């Protein structure tokens, strides 16, 4: 069986670690819910 | 039992010890979580039960105890915060700029930031706290890091 745990509020974190690039990505979605670089 | 809004891990001890399979939002007494986390299955809190409302596979999201409440947009310009809760560790903000999954059927925000999966359903959040989607569902890029979208579900 599946329990949940309470992990914190949901709040914008002014100061916050800024990290990660911005892609721009073609991509296909199936019926499976599966994403899929297009090329 | 618990009820109160905010973010919670999903966890499962069906294997070795306590395994974290994924985390999810409570808002308006609605759990939310995407698909592949607990396939639709119930869901506990407590001594309290979650039974599953609403699903799709498609979209890979699934709600408990009423309708997907979550309904707040990417504008398309601003930074976003994932609020990361990674297994067997601390919920952590994470500031980026989302990017883009251009698809047949319009384009969605994505995020470029590399987790465990079982950080799947963390949400992604605007300047004002709201969720905007949900992190977990996404593609393995040709340089091997991870890119993910921003799924968001439908308010009835
Ligand atoms: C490309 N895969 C994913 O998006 C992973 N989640 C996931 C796993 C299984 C399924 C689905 C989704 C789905 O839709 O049906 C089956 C995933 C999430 C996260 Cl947070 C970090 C990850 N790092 N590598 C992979 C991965």
């Amino acid at each position: 069986d599946m329990y949940i745990e309470r992990a914190g509020d949901i709040t914008w974190e002014k100061d916050a670690e800024v990290t990660g690039n911005s892609p721009r990505l073609d991509v296909a979605l199936d019926e499976s819910g599966d994403f899929s670089l297009v090329e | 039992g618990e009820t109160t809004d905010g973010v919670y891990r999903v966890m499962t001890r069906r294997l070795l010890g306590s395994t974290q399979v994924g985390v999810g939002v409570m808002q308006e007494g609605v759990f939310h979580t995407m698909w592949h986390v607990t396939k639709g299955a119930a869901l506990r809190s407590g001594e309290g039960r979650l039974d599953p409302y609403w699903g799709d596979v498609k979209q890979d999201l699934v709600s408990y105890c009423g309708p997907w409440k979550l309904d707040a947009a990417w504008d398309g310009l601003s930074e976003v915060q994932l609020l990361a809760v990674p297994p067997g560790e601390r919920a952590k903000n994470i500031q980026t700029l989302p990017g883009i999954f251009k698809t047949k059927d319009g384009d969605i925000g994505a995020v470029a930031l590399d987790y465990p999966a079982g950080t799947s359903g963390s949400p992604i959040l605007d300047k004002c706290g709201r969720v905007i989607g949900l992190y977990g569902n996404g593609v393995v890029i040709k340089n091997g890091s991870y890119v993910s979208a921003i799924t968001q579900g439908k308010r009835e």
